[PDB]
């Protein structure tokens, strides 16, 4: 083994695994990671990108390297949590709110 | 109206956009 | 009068840390230098905008 | 001969994708309006960062640094069937060229062939990859703008110092351009292809487009850089003063004294030649904190004090600011 | 090392240049790097001291010890840059100004 003379050429497996839809989990998209739902999109690349970008600068569609389909980045539901309550005077039930 | 009509075709992660009330 | 503090620096004089400093080991300290001027420039900046 | 170039020098910065957004990129790019060579004579090119290459038939590519077997070199050859791309080094000729029956041209990977359409070509060679960009636009350079497409990267990790060209046989007319790194807006399509770029480095109004993300301005003042005179010359003045400091006596000192019973020694009014200490053997020593030890003759000051002790062996990274 | 304030001694054997005027250079004097235009020193003091300081702490006096003459250090040509349009709809002729 020599090192310390050139950039990598030769490296090892990587063990990738099948593909899931509708749902929001982390990926490694050949060195892209983040969280968003795998969505079917309607878009067309050329035929030498890898991934997209936005206003935002962030990952919104991908290439996936086994097919070449493409594929969209949206992340799933969040938001903060509100309440609704009439007070510990008046009543105890409450309302929860999802923003 | 159309007045408002037309004053409105005229004018225009983890981050979350409140509507208004 | 502020500009032309150490802010904790080796040296106050902007080209003399150029040329007595290692240029890769001159990441830091003027790193700090522009982190506190940046500092400076926006509390200018907010107290002018009030 | 002299040949302004218009429009080319236009290549994709990187493999993402862009819904008609403007975007900013500071790499090696070729500036507009910059004239290029129009060879006609049957020699040696020099290479820059960033070349950019052009042909109206004429195929073949040398690189290299010193076009010797005593340096790594680059050399590829597509004549009508495959491409072949060979690093090694091989005895290169003077002016060497094609024959098609004979070839006398004196790892390798194989690809498709690259083939009214102009043959345009952009070498680009950083961080020990060499990319490769081409197109061809069917219409003496083209009128009209036309954006390239990138093909494979091969990590060969060597240096390019010049290049020359071959010519093939079944003088000739080939463009060389140079890069110079700079800033430049690129606007994409919904299809995702660039169909407008604008320089802002050649004029006022091209830097008022350049800060403002569109090709469209409204009328008004609007604040871009500033205007500055750069330094022509360079004025150094020394004191003037010449009497031989003498470090020779506290460093080849025929005694030491004790760690504990350490000598101080003031050394002033004389001139500090730092050209005695490389002759003192190989060195465990020599890296400086707080100073620069390859920049010891611009900075001029005084109060210079040195003393001298002995230290076990293991214990020498001990003599340092901070460990106790 | 030291770099206490005072007139620099002890440095290399490198030459010195001819002395300019009017013009915005580089200058080094006993150690001390600064940009700008040199021009003759309106200004006095007793005949005791090396360079002083401004309202700024920057360096506006020297006296260099092979020619006992005071100069002045000033600030050369500066400020921003500023462009007068039209609608590029309608024309692309521009201006220049400096301010
Ligand atoms: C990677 O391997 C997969 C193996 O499934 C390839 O997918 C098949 O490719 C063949 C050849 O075109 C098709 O006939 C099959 O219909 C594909 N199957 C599926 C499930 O898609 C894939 O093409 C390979 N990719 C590359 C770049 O070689
Ligand atoms: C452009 O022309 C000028 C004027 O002769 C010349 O100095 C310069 O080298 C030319 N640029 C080239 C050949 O790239
Ligand atoms: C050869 O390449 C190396 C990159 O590792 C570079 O540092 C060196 O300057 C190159 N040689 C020449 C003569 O340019
Ligand atoms: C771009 O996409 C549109 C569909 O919205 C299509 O009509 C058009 O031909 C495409 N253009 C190119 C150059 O692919
Ligand atoms: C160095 O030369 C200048 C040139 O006149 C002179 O004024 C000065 O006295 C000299 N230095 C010494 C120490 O004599
Ligand atoms: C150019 O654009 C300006 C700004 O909207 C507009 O006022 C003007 O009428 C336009 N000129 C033409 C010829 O359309």
């Amino acid at each position: 083994f020599e090192l310390l003379h050139a950039p990598a050429t030769v490296c090892g497996p990587k063990k990738s695994t099948n593909l899931v839809k509708n749902k929001c989990v982390n990926f490694n998209f050949n060195g892209l990671t983040g969280t968003g739902v795998l969505t079917e999109s309607n878009k067309k690349f050329l035929p030498f990108q890898q991934f997209g970008r936005d206003i935002a600068d962030t990952t919104d569609a991908v290439r996936d390297p086994q097919t070449l389909e493409i594929l969209d980045i949206t992340p799933c539901s969040f938001g903060g949590v509100s309440v609704i309550t009439p007070g510990t005077n008046t009543s105890n039930q409450v309302a929860v709110l999802y923003q | 109206s159309p007045i408002e009509d037309l004053l409105f075709n005229k004018v225009t992660n983890g981050l979350t956009v409140l509507p208004p009330l | 009068k502020q500009l032309s503090s150490k802010f904790g620096a080796i040296s106050s004089v902007l080209n003399d840390i150029l040329s007595r400093l290692d240029p890769p080991e001159a990441e830091v300290q003027i790193d700090r230098l522009i982190t506190g001027r940046l500092q400076s420039l926006q509390t200018y900046v907010t107290q002018q905008l009030i | 001969s002299y040949t302004n170039s218009f429009t080319r020098g236009v290549y994709y910065p990187d493999k993402v994708f862009r819904s008609s957004v403007l975007h900013s990129t500071q790499d090696l790019f070729l500036p507009f309006f910059s004239n290029v060579t129009w060879f006609h004579a049957i020699p040696v090119l020099p290479f820059n960062d960033g070349v950019y290459f052009a042909s109206t038939i004429i195929r073949g590519w040398i690189f290299g640094t010193t076009l010797d077997s005593k340096t790594q070199s680059l050399l590829i050859v597509n004549n009508a069937t495959n491409v072949v791309i060979k690093v090694c080094e091989f005895q290169f000729c003077n002016d060497p060229f094609l024959d098609e029956s004979e070839f006398r041209v004196y790892f390798e990977y194989v690809s498709q062939p690259f083939l009214k359409n102009l043959r345009e070509f952009v070498f680009k060679n950083i961080d020990g990859y060499f990319k490769i960009y081409s197109k061809h636009t069917p219409i003496d350079l083209p009128q009209g703008f036309s954006a390239l497409e990138p093909l494979v990267d091969l990590p060969i990790g060597i240096n390019i110092t010049r290049f020359q060209t071959l010519l093939a046989l079944h003088a000739a007319a080939y463009y060389v351009g140079y890069l110079q790194p700079r800033t430049f807006l690129l606007k994409y399509n919904e299809n995702g292809t660039i169909t407008d770029a604008v320089d802002c480095a050649l004029d006022p109004l091209s830097e008022t487009k350049c800060t403002l993300k569109s090709f469209t301005v409204e009328k008004g003042i609007y604040q871009t850089s500033n205007f500055r005179v750069q330094p022509t010359e360079s004025i150094v003045r020394f004191p003037n003063i010449t009497n031989l400091c003498p470090f020779d006596e506290v460093f080849n000192a025929t005694r030491f004294a004790s760690v504990y019973a350490w000598n101080r020694k003031r050394i002033s009014n004389c001139v500090a030649d730092y050209s005695v200490l490389y002759n003192f053997a190989p060195f465990f020593a020599f890296k400086c904190y707080g100073v620069s030890p390859t920049k010891l003759n611009d900075l001029c000051f005084t109060n210079v004090y040195a003393d001298s002790f002995v230290i076990r062996g293991n214990e020498v990274s001990q003599i340092a600011p901070g460990q106790t």
